[PDB]
């Protein structure tokens, strides 16, 4: 009902003279005119006197001086709820998969203050990524913010999508926000999610590289608002109300670049690396909303998996250090390891999880503490391995065991493993039950062992899964059951 | 329409229009120049009351403030269709070759189109069989994917460019587009005309099977900025016709630099090396209409000049963000290998994964790269010690690496300084098995020097028989 | 006074209709600076933009139906 | 499958055209019926709203 | 009073007031905001025609122009007294824990107070034992003196602060104040609440003797910009009445960053790397209130975030001159899993003087820096050529330097989750003895791998003997 | 041809045209009084397509 007129269409910013009674983050409409059937919105942010500069959420090519605008009476917000599940949507919440209009009853404002300090609890429940190395050495707990930082084509999106795929029966609602990614890549990712049936519990927010920089700046906030709706209210998934959500903000380096464009085209002063002064505040206010609320405030959680792309393995840049200082850990993917065949490339030395080590199944920690120890031994002895077998015999055996473990961590794409399978495999690898197996055959040994357990011994997997929470996981009964299973498999092999 | 020029500062003008009917952004306002010719300026911003700031895209030296300005009501119109095949255009779509104007009956599409929507994208990536041996094996193309070629003033860049058009016509539709962004008037325009017109396959010149768009060095920053989009607009007609199109962009870095210059002239704040703040968005407007859609596909190949040796430079970094394959022409191998001098170790490809090109192709490519890496590691030892200190089980691999680096030669249908060898088009299915057999001990008998432009393992056996 | 009305109804209005419209504006001032553009494309109503507030009762429910249906 | 998709592509343009034409004919019914039902009687709703 | 909002630029709200009733420079003006809750803005600049510019200190993303603004007439006043002990407060002094609000009878003090005069400064200084080898040897903390831990993102600033609290916050002999400005609301607080309520000094937890103000990163710039002053106002009351105060402020760098963002929104001309022109003045206004005076002492222990690994950035550059003991955390050392990560060469202290800390302590620390220097000088020589081209004494000093680097590593009680080893509290005397023995030549035969994550030299000897 | 047949069936007014027009009229113009004054035949009279 309240209106204004565009007096100058700048570098993706309209000016909107005479639009009083507009709130400081209102979403203006630009109602459709001849030559433009659809409405394209904008965010009124600089509410100065007799002028309301507004960032246009879309291509500015379509608007013109004198065009009417209509303030919608609402702060910038996106549709949320159960209707978003299985829908690829715009940052504005408009669908782009073409399946139909988004059905929703309530819309949550994006860009809110995170729940706070008292409204939180130390993460205790684990997020099963399905990657042996990540689940064993960098545990991720529900409500934890784990940065997936790497160097261009390293497998960051692959790790995130493997995590999203593994949350099938885990009572988790995944969200994948593609910020600045190529539309072909987002299409391929959505196809991967659909073919594996993971789209039935996944929301996708797509702000591709061609999209205006106004989008790709509210895309992570739209995804986070949807995730917050899951976290606080919850949605019905598989007939069970789930209040846990997992959000992959994807490339936040492109998010920071988009906000740099938005700031510089607004003639804001540049800061370090030409980024605005509040790029840290951008990422912090985004990510701090990913929390683990205590039982008083609903008990829900929102797991964030931001992705940062580094240039030439430079983890000491501006945005990567910002997000490292914001998030609770790092999954550092190395390019050298990626090219050397260790396709789940993981710099185990410096990849870490500040919180969530306690949010691990007791079986996993009880089996993987010595795995981390042995990997540390291998990384320590790699320097001394330059000598042609001049070291002593037991440390040669340690180096060989580390090589076998490293081959074990190597895992193919699109094949997540249940926690029972992971812990059984690591039990086998760490009890010296693989020292006779040659190195190149270890991946096939693992695959055959898992097939054997799936087919021959379902009961062992069920027993391991049921007994994964107890304080002392290697109980005599499960110990002997798994011992018999592995001895039978090795005799058969 | 019918505005007046308000202000001229270099190649950035400001035309005042009535309060209503102001030009939109990228509306290609036209200035008559007192004759048949005219100056086409692209609107880049709207200011004040009816004032629009536009980039000249021309000489803008004879202009005076107050001249009539005509608003065309749409972005720069570009002729499209078979009428553009075998013709050479500038950014505005006018022909710059000897032939006459295109004419009014030919369709004209806006230069500023949207990319294919999300639902039109291809879910599954498919290899774009090029016909090369080293490329179709080490750095396979992607149908509708961007590919980089490095090396600067290397060797084999141009011959690969013509051979890809020759093969794409032989296998795919054939139609091709060359976007000479910042193309030198002497080096890159007349010489490439002669090379394309002289190069002939099946009684058809490669020139007749390609449309060339040239934003020259001498043209202002706007022309070099939008020449890539002009080439895309010309290619998208044939893509919409269902044909497979190969788009060649010469030095995408010059597109980036033209964008930087336009942003600097427009007064925008710089970004991180002085580049445009809209670097990602500008590189996304281009290189995102280059995709494989349901109807057709535009595969691409973009030469990239890395500023100095800094690949992390925002320009090559944002280019690499949009790349699906890389081919690295190296000077050292170019010292003697004037056949495609692709460095197999430095040339990578995203699609070279078991899931897409198959398990056999991945296995063979990885084995070839392993052997060549072993030779690269032992190169210093061979130079210093010799062939005798090098033990058994590696001398075989060094000889095999010599033979396989020699077997990355391809006899071309069209070539520079034509060597007379018959043209050959080797599919990926043939290349994978050929290199597998070369790695399987066969071919150890023929000496290393007789691998010049052989082409196929069956041809290797035939050459050994003689 | 200083408020400006911009009425746009499908068909050109007679003098009595114009005076009825002016009497309609007695809620603000009665006779503000009012300009009557025709805009024949719109049907079945008038868009009264008094000050910086518009009132839409013309054609836009049917066009909302178009927006939803298309 | 691809032929089904291509047929839907032509049907998609036809479906959009059919929807737009149906809605436009419904609107024109109001436009045509406006003269008979009353040419300038719509001011009553605006007076109550304003 | 009774102004109206003219402009809303980010969190900078321009409000016009009657010509004779303009707010002062640091008064707190309030937007009613509806719903019974208000938005408290702090004035910053008095413009023309009763126009003032105020920093929102809140969401300010749902309020329109022309909204009523109420001038309180006094700056942001926050409660002080024993009523603030064991409570958790906002930047505004409003409690955010579950307990009830602070009653009116509790004294309210402005957060913008003049720092202590020159006459009031306390020069007395003595070593503050922390139990951390590298901190106690290279940069000994002062009791009643400012110290700060500088470091990048991944390096262990917060873990150092948490171990420090777990070590010294039990034997306080007084109260303490914590200020995690622009810090993660996960670890910065609600994980420190767990340990501060788990620690029990004597029938009372460490939390019961702690005032706590957060203004975490989630908050807009104004809260992060004034939370430091709120915490200092909380601590100054206890300092003035003689109680010894332990002050932990987290990432003073986010204070500076929030100041920079607010200044950018305020229209000031940027200084150096987009920073506010009033960087030094704001920094001094915050830090000169962190002083031990004659009435009482404040043992401040700050943390500072350096943009990436940049130590020449203006914010840490201004911090360095405001300290008694400096600690530098290096990314390279942390990547080597020497997790305390303190760089001995870039870490200094004022009380590293033989008159104060002791002659043997000073000699050992200076020798441990000389040896460390020799290694930094020979670093490239070792890097390319190798270890064998060095002289015998250079080779010995390089090996001893590597052993010293490994030996500064120490397991922490709070870091037990990362390194399975239990935490080790090494007194300063044992640290001095251990490093004196290491320099003397003892332990030369031991491989360097046995100096990693150990306590005093006796633990290293025991580990070697167990390994035979 | 299949789409041509379906579109011919749709263009046949009895499929959806009159029903949709009447529903839209009753929803928007008048409270179930779309015809109002006259419009008895005018209704779908010019619904050529
Ligand atoms: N665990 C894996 N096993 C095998 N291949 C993998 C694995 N992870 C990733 N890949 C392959 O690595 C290539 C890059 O993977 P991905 O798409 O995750 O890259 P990225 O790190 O997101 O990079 P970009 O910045 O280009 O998006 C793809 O071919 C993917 O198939
Ligand atoms: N004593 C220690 N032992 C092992 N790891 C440590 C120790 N101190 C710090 N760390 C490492 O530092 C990381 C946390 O750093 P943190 O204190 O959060 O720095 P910042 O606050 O700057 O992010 C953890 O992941 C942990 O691995
Ligand atoms: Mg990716
Ligand atoms: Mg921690």
């Amino acid at each position: 009902v309240n209106v204004g007129t565009v007096i100058a269409v700048g570098d993706g910013v309209a000016r909107l003279s005479g639009l009083d009674q507009v709130v400081a983050s209102e979403i203006v409409e630009f109602p459709p005119k001849a030559g433009r059937n659809e409405s394209i919105y904008g965010i009124a942010l600089n509410l100065e006197q007799d002028s309301v500069a507004a960032i246009i959420l879309g291509d500015d090519e379509t608007i013109e001086e004198g065009d009417m605008v209509t303030s919608t009476g609402r702060v910038i917000s996106v549709p949320v709820g159960q209707g978003l599940l299985g829908r690829v949507v715009n940052p504005l919440g408009q669908p782009i998969d073409g399946k139909g209009p988004i059905v929703y009853e309530k819309t949550r404002p994006i860009e809110r203050i995170a729940p706070g300090v008292i409204t939180r609890k130390s993460v205790d429940t684990p997020v099963q990524t399905g990657i042996i190395a990540i689940d064993a050495l960098i545990p991720i707990g529900r409500g934890q913010r784990e940065l997936i930082i790497g160097d261009r084509q390293t497998g960051k999106t692959a790790v995130a999508i493997d995590t999203i795929l593994n949350q099938k029966g885990q009572g988790m609602v995944c969200i994948y926000v593609a910020i600045g990614q190529r539309r072909a890549q987002v299409a391929q990712v959505v196809g991967t999610l659909e073919r594996f049936g993971a789209m039935e519990y996944t929301i996708v927010v797509s702000a591709t590289a061609s999209e205006s920089a106004a989008l790709q700046y509210i895309a992570p906030y739209a995804g986070c608002a949807m995730g917050e709706e899951i976290m606080e209210n919850g949605v019905m998934l598989n007939g069970q109300l789930v209040k846990d959500a997992l959000i992959v903000y994807d490339d936040l380096s492109k998010h920071a670049v988009a906000y740099r464009q938005v700031s510089l085209l607004l003639r804001r002063p540049p800061g370090r690396e030409a980024y605005p002064g509040d790029v840290f505040y951008l990422h912090s206010r985004l990510l701090e909303r990913a929390a683990r609320l205590n039982e008083e405030y609903g008990g829900g959680s929102l797991t964030a998996l931001p992705v940062i792309e580094t240039q030439a393995n430079d983890v000491s840049a501006y945005i990567p250090t910002n997000v490292i200082s914001i998030t609770d850990g790092q999954i550092y993917l190395e390019s050298d390891l990626f090219n050397a065949g260790q396709r789940p490339a993981l710099n185990v030395g410096i990849s870490v999880s500040r919180v969530g080590g306690a949010a691990q199944t007791r079986a996993m920690r009880a089996v993987a503490g010595k795995l981390k120890g042995e990997l540390a031994q291998f990384r320590d002895l790699a320097a001394f391995a330059q000598f042609a077998s001049d070291l002593d015999a037991t440390t040669k055996a340690q180096i060989e065991r580390g090589q076998r473990l490293q081959e074990l961590l190597k895992q193919p794409q699109y094949q997540p493993l249940p926690v029972e399978d992971q812990v059984a495999v690591l039990y086998a690898a760490t009890n010296n039950y693989l020292d006779d197996v040659p190195v190149p055959l270890i991946t096939k040994w693992r695959d055959d062992f898992l097939a054997f357990l799936r087919t021959a011994h379902p009961e062992v997997r069920k027993l391991i899964y049921d007994n994964r929470l107890d304080r002392k996981f290697p109980t005599p009964e499960v110990k002997e059951a798994l011992e018999a299973a592995i001895k039978e498999f090795k005799a058969t092999s | 329409a019918k505005g007046v020029i308000q202000e001229i500062i270099g190649v950035v003008i400001r035309a005042k229009f009535p309060e209503d009917e102001v030009p939109e952004i990228y509306n290609a306002i036209e200035i008559p120049l007192g004759n048949g010719d005219r100056l086409v300026c692209e609107v880049q911003q709207q200011l004040g009351n009816g004032v629009v700031k536009a980039v000249a895209m021309g000489s803008t030296d004879g202009l005076r403030r107050g001249l009539e300005v005509i608003d065309t009501g749409r972005p720069i119109a570009v002729p499209v269709g078979p009428a553009t095949l075998g013709r050479v255009f500038n950014v505005l779509g006018d022909p710059i070759d000897g032939m006459g104007p295109i004419g009014p009956e030919v369709e004209r599409r806006p230069i500023h189109r949207d990319p294919p929507s999300f639902e039109e994208q291809n879910t599954q990536a498919q290899i774009f069989e090029t016909g090369i041996k080293v490329i179709d094996l080490i750095a396979p193309f992607t149908r509708g994917g961007k590919t980089a070629i490095f090396g600067g003033a290397g060797v084999g860049k141009t011959v690969v460019i013509q051979e890809l058009i020759a093969n794409i016509a032989k296998e795919q539709s054939g139609f091709s587009v060359f976007a000479g962004v910042g193309e030198r008037s002497r080096e890159g325009n007349d010489l490439i005309h002669e090379m394309k017109e002289a190069r002939i396959d099946e009684n058809t010149t490669v020139f007749d099977k390609t449309v060339m768009v040239f934003g020259q060095m001498n043209e202002p920053p706007g022309a070099r900025l939008r020449v890539g989009l002009t080439a895309l607009t010309m290619a998208e007609y044939f893509r919409d016709e269902g044909r497979d199109i190969l788009l060649f962009i010469d030095n995408i870095f010059r597109f980036v630099q033209a964008g930087s210059e336009v942003s600097s002239l427009l007064g925008r704040m710089p970004s991180q090396v002085g580049y445009q703040p809209t670097l990602g968005t500008e590189m996304g407007e281009l290189q995102e209409r280059i995709t494989s859609t349901k109807r057709g596909s535009i595969t691409s190949m973009q030469a990239v000049y890395v500023p100095a040796d800094d690949y992390t430079d925002p320009a090559p970094a944002t280019v690499f963000s949009h790349l699906d394959a890389t081919i690295s022409l190296e000077r050292s191998i170019a010292e003697r290998a004037i056949f495609p001098a692709v460095d197999p170790l430095a040339s990578t490809s995203r699609i070279l994964d078991p899931n897409i090109v198959g398990e056999e192709h991945y296995r063979v490519a990885q084995e070839v790269k392993r052997v060549l890496q072993r030779y690269k590691d032992l190169k210093d030892i061979i130079a210093i010690l010799g062939m005798e200190e090098l033990s058994d089980e590696d001398k075989l691999t060094v000889q095999r690496a010599r033979k396989i680096e020699l077997f990355f030669s391809q006899p071309f249908t069209v070539a520079q300084q034509f060597t007379g060898r018959p043209g050959k088009y080797v599919p990926v299915k043939k290349t994978v098995e050929s290199f597998a057999r070369l790695l399987n001990g066969e071919g150890d008998h023929i000496p290393e020097s007789f691998f010049y432009m052989q082409g196929d393992f069956d041809d290797v056996l035939a050459a050994y028989e003689a | 006074r200083a408020v400006d009305a911009s009425v746009t109804s499908a068909i050109e209005l007679s003098a009595e209709q114009k005076e009825r419209i002016t009497r309609e504006l007695q809620q603000r001032y009665g006779d503000v600076h009012v300009t009557y553009h025709v805009d024949p494309t719109l049907i079945g109503g008038l868009i009264i933009r008094v000050g910086d507030q518009v009132l839409d009762n013309s054609l836009r429910a049917r066009l909302s139906a178009i927006q939803r249906v298309l | 499958a691809q032929a089904e998709q291509e047929r839907i592509r032509m049907l998609s343009e036809a479906k959009s055209q059919i929807a737009d034409l149906v809605t436009l004919t419904a609107s024109r019914v109001l436009g045509a019926e406006l003269q008979a039902r009353g040419h300038d009687a719509l001011i009553a709703e605006s007076l109550a709203a304003l």
